[PDB]
Order: C-alpha cells, then structure tokens, then sequence
C-alpha cells in the first residue's frame, strides 16, 4: 500500500537535480509513492512554458508512469478546506497549491515528502519528510 | 487473491487477470521473469536507475514555480 | 448525462444570497449540473472559516447533496497545466483555483455557469454561461 | 408529529407516506437527496425548493472569497 | 443525487431508494415531516437529548477500564 | 461527512455522566460524529460485566444506534502499526487500545475527541480535541 | 469460502522461520485462510520497528496479498466483548490482542489456526488448529 | 530477460507468456497474487512457493511480540 505523498517542490528538485540521495530514496520505498493531481497539474505547467516543451514533457511523463496519481477528490478538497481555516486562525501562510497537496495527504494520512519543511510544518496533523 | 486459468492465444500460452488483480491500464508493456515453476510479470522500466541515469532536462524548467504569494 | 459546471463564484453567490431567479434556473437544469472538487474546497472553507461554522456546514452539504461533486483528475491537471501556459507570458492573469475550474471544465466538455464572466473570458476554448 | 416504518421492496428500502402526509398525486415521479441520516423527498423539477425556502448560512459566512492574485 | 418514482404499496403511497440514497439498514422507523410540497425523512428517536434525559447506566458500569499497562 | 471520532475514555465518560457540556457538542456535531468498533467492544464488555448487563447493554445500544460505528480495517491497522513503532522508538506509551483507535482516525484523516489529550499528544499527524 | 483464521503467532512464526510443514499447508489449504485486522496490524509493527522495515514490509505484502484480511466489524466486536466477559473474573488471563481475534474468529465461525493453543484454550465456543 | 505486451480478452487484461518461458503444460489453472505494480503466476496448488523459497525478512524481524499482560 501507498504510503508517502511526494509534494511539488521535492518533485522538480529530483527532475532538476537527479540527486543521489533522492534515488536511494526512490529505490527504497518504490511502490509506496505517489503524487497529487495538483503537482501533475505544476509540472505539466514547468513543460509546457519550457522551450523544448516536448521534451521535457516527455521526461515528466517518464517519471510519472513510475508513481500512482491520485485524484483530488471530496475528501482532499474537505481536508484543504479546515487546513485553509486551521491556518487563517493562526496567521501561518501557506501557499495554495501546497494547502491542497497538504489536505490530499492528511485526507489518507499520507505522509508528505518536501524539502520545505518550515511551511509543511504549519499544518496541523500531518507527516513531513525531508528526503533531500 | 484472485484464481484463473491458462489460454492458447495469438499461437501462444497467455492469462486474464481478473479487475481485483488487473494491471493499471497504463502498463503497455511487461517483463515476465522465471522463477521455479512459477512466473513474475511486472512493468517494464519500471526501475528508477534507468530514468535517473537517462534523458535530462533542459535548465529553463522553473524560472520560478510560479505559486501566487 | 452532464452539461454545466458551477464556479466557486455562483457558488458562493448562491450559498450566501439565495437568489429566485437561481432557483427556477437549478430545478430547471437539476441533473445536468456539477461542481469541481477545487470549488468544494473552497465552500467548505467558507463555513470552517465562519462563526457558525456547524451552521454552514449543513447548508454546504444540503447544497452539494444536490449535485455531482467531480475529482479533479489528471485530464483536468493536464489541462489546467495547457491554460496556464496559453496565458502565462501570452495573455492576462487568472487566479489560481479558477485556474483549475477551467481545465477541469475543458478536462470534460462542460460549460462553465458563472456570474462573473470577466476572468474565464480569457480561457480558449471554453464556453461560459451568466446565471446572476 | 407523525411517524412511519421502513419495508423492503425490490431489493430497496421504502417508506409508506400517511395519509395524512402524502404528497399532490401531480407528483409522478421524485428526487431523493441524501444529507447525513436524513432523506429529502422532492417533486421532479422541484428539488431545489427546499434548500432555498429553507435554512440560511450565517450572514457572515465568507464575505471574501480571499484567493490570490487579489 | 439519485431520482425514483411513486407508488400505491399497503394502501398507502410510498417510495424507494436506490442503494445510492438508501438508508441504514438498522433504522427500522422513520419521522415524515412536510414542508412545503417537499416531504423530510429521518430517522426516529435520533435526537441527542433523548437519550441524554433517558435511562442511566448503573454506578457499576467502570470499576475500570481494563486497559492493560 | 464525518468528522469526529470519539475515543472510548469519553464514551463512558459521557454515557456514565451524561454531562451538559457534551450534550452541546453532540447536538452541534450531531452525524459528523463517529467510534470505532474498538470502541465498541470495550463499552459491550463494560456492560455484559456489569451486575445489570441487559440493561446497561440497553443504553449501550441507544448511544450506539446514534453514531456511525467504522469497522477496523486494513487501513486502521496499517496506521496502528505505523504508531505503534513511531511510539516505541520515541519511548512514549499508549494504552493499546487507545494505539488502534489513533491509527484508525488518522487512516481516514478523523479528528480524535477525547479527554485524555496527555497520551494522545503522543502520537505523530494526529489532531485532538476535548469536548469535555 | 472460507475456513481457517491463522493468529498472530502463527504468521511470526511462518514469516520469521518460513516452515516447510506450513507450505505444504498454505499450498493445501489456499482460499480457505485469512487474518484478522488485528492480526495485520502485529505484522505491519514488527516489519515498522525492524533494523529493514522496506524489506520486511514487502514481504509482509507478498504474504498478505495471497490471504484475506478481514475488517475487524461490530460481529467481532461484540463477540470479543463477550469473550473478554467470559473470562474476567471467571477464569484465566488471554492478552488483549489475542482476545480481538478469537471474538472475531468466532465472529465468522472460523477456525483458529495456530502454533501456540495455550491461552485459544481457554475461550469457549471457538474450534482450533495447531499447525506448527 | 525477455519481455512482453499486454492485450485485452473478455473485457480483462492478459499476457502472452513468451515461448522461452512458457509454463508446464501441466498448469491448467493459475492462482494470480497482486503485490505492488508487479503480479506472480503460481500454478494451483502451489501458490506459496514463490514467497517461501523467494526473499526473506531481516533477522532482527521481531524477536518479540510485545503483546501486553507479559
């Protein structure tokens, strides 16, 4: 069963940076990962505005054919919508395509993969790995 | 799990797998590997040292990840 | 069987001001009508953010109870990803969850039911209803 | 007020309106909504009559819709 | 949500519910309430202070919890 | 949709106190309000050893036929067995039925109400409330 | 079909010490077997709180995936509940554990498979199996 | 090793084992094991084979159960 949610950032720092660190990482818990529809959307986005938008596309479809998508769904959607809330009633920003995957993983309690913590960290009731 | 049964098809020996062990309909192709009298199917390039050792990006990939703030 | 998706907008419009000429319009086109999970979100923040939270939750759940609630998926994904760039350095901006309501929208052929017009204007290929 | 009993029916599970509550014969066919443990009942193409006369969200419920680029 | 249609059972008018819309099977008694020409269903004897009024438990109900530690 | 899950310390808590302070909770939460069948079964056995167990049974049932009961599945014992390391490597205890009813809730992203926040602080992406 | 619910002891000891007498059983008797949740979750701690967890846990998954696993439902536990009652003042100790899967073995009416009857000795009503 | 394709039959999704390694023409009937994105063909009967003479648990696993009541 799936149990780590790969947020956006970490996702272009490993298509970037191809980091060693991150493959032992990826060979360990292969299987296990998955990302959101909304970090779909992010990446497919970084192609798209690229000037070899083919080509890089097709280096984000690569790495997506090896990782379940999940659908954001009602219970995604209903997690992000207290995390807005638990957020706003404390001032700590987050920005808004990460209080999505943020309510996505906490929705399954999935553990998120990020290495931006000091935001991640802002969420109430959720996993934070920093696998970088 | 899920049981079954052996076919003689496209002049070769194929199997169904039923939905609850049916493939995600993504996977065009599979590596079938022997082991003992038993056979392992699993997607093929699957491995992450085959994508992370293969084709690069180009640096222009994020002038910035572009979320409002 | 499916053919209009709400915005966040007529939405809240409708949630918060209860409009006659709505309600004629929704017993008229009951069935045929959807939101984006991104729009449930957003609903659902508006009551946890509330003072009556409990209160609005239930008029929320009355409201969507009502209607087809969408997962927002990787057709959806993949084509918000293709607005953002048609419009990233090509055009005029759009917010981000509005972002997501229109490729969902495009993702599955629905027109776009709306009482504010001006920013899905922007977005090619997308037809557009005013129900204010 | 009146109450009532549940029953099996090809394979579903109906409930016998009285008499005293029983809806216009123009009423052929109905919407059934599901909110919690409660069921509403309405007239084809009237379904959205109830969510409308009936109960309100808090006046200040979100005054701001507050997504970015705003 | 889910549609149906009315019929002429026990003498009386009653309706389905398909799966989709279908109650807990363990609500074996249900209150109808008119509004308007919409009609509510709910479960019977739900409401919380019912029960909060009803019958107590004996005082011997926790000698303790019996969690083990 | 739910929301809360209820421990079994505030189970009995409320069933044997019925207290006013809980009676607002139950009546503002009423069907968003959840146990799991852990629960369950630690409140049967309090009352079949009791000296009147049909009777308290009886009021056992009341409380039950009110609430949502979720059956403990693969997804709660994989969480349970997440805590139960995540515990252990911590030096932090927890009572183990209190462990299985924490990972059932984080499976499904629940809420856990309880008034005996001191241990359930203990556990890791879990987030508690005393309605006490 | 179903007709045998192996215990925990007996999966350590298979998972752990891979028995050729159990193989020739688990061949046999394939379709007939299952687990409690319960017994799920002691599997999932040990491969979690392990020097290897990935490791362990996939060939805890290699396991499972060839057994049933049951939801641990109401059926269970009121069964447990009225087993632990059957025990408490009246006669011998049974770990809480232990004492989920005999209510739930007896739940179904399955039979306990096992390598340890010692304390399975002690419930009434539940027929047992040695298969060590 | 060699590979393979997929195809679609009766609304599933089979495979063509290759001719280099085709099953004994005694496996009539095939129990399929899901783990992960990978499936495992055991002939019936011997559906436990693969996981037994295949890989194994760190020696470490668990040495104790650390049920309560001990």
């Amino acid at each position: 069963m799936l149990k780590f949610m790969l947020d956006t950032n970490i996702c272009i720092f490993t298509i970037k940076n191809k980091p060693a660190s991150v493959r032992e990482r990826f060979n360990l818990n292969q299987g296990r990962m998955c990302i959101s529809s909304v970090t779909l959307m992010e990446v497919i986005y970084g192609a798209e505005k690229s000037q070899m938008p083919e080509r890089n596309l097709a280096v984000i479809e690569g790495f997506v054919s090896r990782i379940d998508v999940l659908d954001y769904d009602a219970a995604a959607a209903t997690h992000t919508g207290q995390i807005r809330a638990e957020l706003a009633l404390q001032g700590r920003p987050v920005g808004p395509f990460d209080q999505m995957i943020a309510g996505h993983a906490r929705s399954r309690g999935l553990i998120i993969v990020t290495n931006n913590t000091r935001e991640f960290e802002r969420v109430g009731g959720l996993r934070i790995e920093d696998w970088s | 799990h899920m049981e079954n049964t052996v076919f003689l098809s496209n002049r070769s020996q194929p199997v169904r797998r039923p939905k609850a062990v049916a493939l995600p309909e993504n996977v065009k192709r599979v590596e079938v590997i022997a082991v003992g009298r038993t056979r392992i199917i699993t997607p093929a390039g699957e491995t992450w040292d085959e994508w992370f050792d293969g084709n690069s990006v180009s640096a222009d990939f994020m002038d910035n990840r572009e979320q409002p703030g």
